[PDB]
Parts: C-alpha cells; sequence; structure tokens
C-alpha cells in the first residue's frame, strides 16, 4: 500500500510496527533500509503496494525515482524505472509519478513500476501532448503578489515593509543581496508562510543548500 | 449625406460609452463579491482592482470620444441650418449690415478685421437687446428628431467622469494595459 503516509510519519511508528509485522531487529540501521526491508516483507506476503515519487534519468538512460520526504536521496527507496516508459508513454525527465508498483525480482535491489495512475496532478494519456517549457513564449511580471497576511500578525510589519520597499510578483526574477547575520532566512521563512497561508492553489517549495 | 453618417457616429459612440458603463459597474458589483471574503483570492483581488481602473480609463476615454463626437455633430448641424436659412434670407441681413460689407469688399486684412469685429459686436448688441423677450421657439423644421434622439445635452452621467484628468504617460500605460488585457481575453 501507499508508501508515503509509512514515510513522512515518525521513526517511532515505524518501527513500532516493525515489531507488531514479525521483525523485531530492524531499528539499529537507517531509515531507507527499515523501509526497504519491511516493504520487501510486505509485499512478499503478497498485498498491493503503490507509490509515488520523482524521476530522473542517468547518463545511460536508465531511470530513478526518488522520494520528496528523504531529500532525494539515492537509498534503497528509490524506484527503477526503464526508458521505455519515457519512450512511448512520453514521459519527461522530473515528471511526478504515481501509481503501481512491482516487487523486484531476484538480482534487482529497486522496485519498478507496474502502471502509471497520476503524472503531474494529471492523467497520464494527456500528458503525451504536452507543451515543453521552454517553447512557451515569455512575458513580464504581469500579476502582483501581496505579502500582507491581512490579520494584522504581530510580524506582519516586516512584510508589510518588504511590500513597500520591493513588491513582488507573478514569474519575476529577484534577487535578494545581503551580508551575514542580516535576518535573512527568517524573513524568506516568513514570505513562504505568507504565500502559503495567502494563496492555498500555488505551489510553494524552499531549497536549503549547504 | 455626412450629416446622417455623423448621427450615425455619435450613436455608435454613445452605445459604446453605455456598453462600457454597464461592464464596469459589472466589473465592480464582482470585485465587491469577491473581496467580501478573506485573503481568498488576493493575487485576483489585485487583478481586479487593475481591472477596475483599466475599465474606468477606458470608460472616460469613450465619455471623451463621446463628447467630441457629440460637439462635432451639433456643430455640422446648426452650420446646415444657418447655411440653409441664410441663403434664404440673406439679402436683408445684408441690407441691414451694408457698411460692413462695403469694408470687406475691397479693404486690406487689417480693416477687414476691423470690419468684422464691428459688424460682429453691432449683432451681438442687437441681439442681446432683442433676447429680453425670451419666448420659446420648437425646433427646426426637417431637424426635428434631429434635436430630439440626439438630446439638448450630454446625459447627467456624462459629466461626473469626464471631469478626472489623466496625463498622457497616465493614457499610454492604461493603453497598453488594455492592450495585455485584450490579448488575455483573446486566449
Ligand atoms: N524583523 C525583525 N524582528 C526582530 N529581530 C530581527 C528582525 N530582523 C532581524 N532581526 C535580528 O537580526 C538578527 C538576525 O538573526 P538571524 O539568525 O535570523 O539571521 P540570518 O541572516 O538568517 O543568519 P545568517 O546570515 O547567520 O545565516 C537577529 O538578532 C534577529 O533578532
Ligand atoms: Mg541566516
Amino acid at each position: 500500500m501507499n508508501l508515503t503516509e509509512l514515510k513522512n510519519t515518525p521513526v517511532s511508528e515505524l518501527i513500532t510496527l516493525g515489531e507488531n509485522m514479525g521483525l523485531e531487529n530492524l531499528a539499529r540501521m537507517r531509515k531507507q533500509d527499515i523501509i526497504f526491508a519491511i516493504l520487501k516483507q510486505h509485499a512478499k506476503s503478497g498485498e498491493d503496494i503503490f507509490g509515488d515519487g520523482v524521476l530522473e534519468i542517468l547518463q545511460d538512460g536508465f531511470g530513478f525515482l526518488r522520494s520528496a520526504d528523504s531529500s532525494y536521496l539515492a537509498g534503497p527507496d528509490d524506484i527503477y524505472v526503464s526508458p521505455s516508459q519515457i519512450r512511448r508513454f512520453n514521459l519527461r525527465t522530473g515528471d511526478t509519478i504515481s501509481g503501481k508498483i512491482r516487487p523486484p525480482k531476484e538480482g534487482e535491489r529497486y522496485f519498478a513500476l507496474l502502471k502509471v495512475n497520476e503524472v503531474n496532478f494529471d492523467k497520464p494519456e494527456n500528458a503525451r501532448n504536452k507543451i515543453l517549457f521552454e517553447n512557451l513564449t515569455p512575458l513580464h511580471a504581469n500579476s502582483r503578489l501581496r505579502m500582507e497576511r491581512g490579520n494584522g500578525s504581530t510580524e506582519d510589519l516586516t512584510a508589510r515593509v518588504l511590500d513597500l520597499a520591493s513588491p513582488i510578483g507573478r514569474g519575476q526574477r529577484g534577487l535578494i543581496v545581503a551580508p551575514p547575520k542580516a535576518g535573512k532566512t527568517m524573513l524568506l521563512q516568513n514570505i513562504a508562510q505568507s504565500i502559503a497561508y495567502n494563496h492555498p492553489d500555488c505551489v510553494l517549495m524552499v531549497l536549503l543548500i549547504d | 449625406t455626412a450629416l446622417q453618417q455623423a448621427f450615425d457616429t455619435c450613436q455608435n459612440n454613445k452605445a459604446a460609452w453605455l456598453q462600457r458603463k454597464n461592464e464596469l459597474a459589472a466589473a465592480e458589483q464582482e470585485y465587491l463579491r469577491l473581496l467580501s471574503g478573506e485573503g481568498r483570492n488576493v493575487s485576483r483581488l489585485d487583478e481586479l482592482r487593475n481591472i477596475i481602473e483599466v475599465r474606468k480609463w477606458q470608460v472616460n476615454q469613450a465619455a471623451g470620444r463621446y463628447i467630441r463626437s457629440h460637439e462635432a455633430v451639433q456643430h455640422i448641424s446648426i452650420r446646415d441650418r444657418l447655411n440653409d436659412f441664410m441663403q434664404q434670407h440673406g439679402t436683408a441681413l445684408a441690407a441691414a449690415l451694408a457698411p460692413e460689407l462695403m469694408g470687406y469688399s475691397e479693404l486690406t486684412a487689417i480693416a477687414r478685421n476691423c470690419a468684422i469685429q464691428r459688424a460682429t459686436d453691432a449683432l451681438r448688441e442687437a441681439l442681446l437687446s432683442w433676447l429680453a423677450k425670451g419666448e420659446k421657439i420648437n425646433y427646426s423644421a426637417q431637424d426635428s428628431d434631429i434635436l430630439t434622439t440626439i438630446g439638448f445635452r450630454p446625459d447627467v452621467a456624462s459629466v461626473d467622469d469626464s471631469r478626472e484628468k489623466f496625463t498622457p504617460a497616465q493614457n499610454m500605460i492604461f493603453s497598453r494595459k488594455s492592450a495585455q488585457l485584450a490579448s488575455r481575453q483573446s486566449v
């Protein structure tokens, strides 16, 4: 069954289900190894298994499928995807795939996909005739984004000052030049939570490096 | 038939202005209903404020277009009426204003405009002396519905919206903004 719910759950719940599923010596190793072994024994029983993730293609064309919670780690949780899915199913790099998964047979370390059920929150059928990103003609920042919470929060003054100094917009290209000890990290988290609260339709994610 | 063409253009401008104010009012009511909620579509709220600005600017531009079109139509109509009546009764007007016409017949430009101002102010004083009676007169002979359906003055909705003055920079920025508005509406 779906591995995301057992992936985002904390380690305690995973280990407790580990003891109650019949394997009690699966605590002293990595989270990826724990989930790999638990799902291995679970699929060995012969039950329905569901998977999801984001794919990527190596140099040889054979691809991997990583998970967002694992921070795209090259652990056993990844799923093998063949170039044939790309060649006929017409799936590009990084397409979010959710659907059936196959327990790998002997000599196969990583899982495989049986069939695809959802691609980029859309049906896999109409994803074939999808316009490319670079083929779209761009324009300037037509839309305007407001960073004010509107509830009079105790920290809304920072967002209001940011709006007054430099309004932000959709599809804009902006930089925040700052020396160290500038308080930038928490103002980025503040604008992130502001756009999450004000705009529940647009997708939000934050990239952390080193 | 230039008169009828002018009337058709004036009516087209009036209808366009009326439907522009119709979509304007629709825009304000829709924006108000969407603003009744809190934080639902803040980006769409800003877009609605922008569309309100665009619609009001375009309504002002259409109102100005209609005002100048109506002024031109009235000017042409009064020119035609005065011209026809004046061919009918120009001899008596010339007789009552003979010295100025002898002055204009052969004199130079400075004396020409001197006779011009003499004739004009003499007829102004005659007109202001006569109009003390203040009698009521109907429209022209064949220009009844011309002066009926067009209207004596532009509607009161055309004077409260044209008082806002926009600089050419505002006009051009709103024109290009409406340009991308039309581009989006095409899609
Ligand atoms: N709006 C604010 N309200 C309160 N304190 C603020 C505000 N902006 C900046 N500061 C202060 O500025 C300092 C910056 O702290 P913080 O750890 O957020 O910085 P940072 O720029 O994200 O860090 P670094 O550059 O070291 O990674 C803190 O002392 C913080 O209290
Ligand atoms: Mg920081």
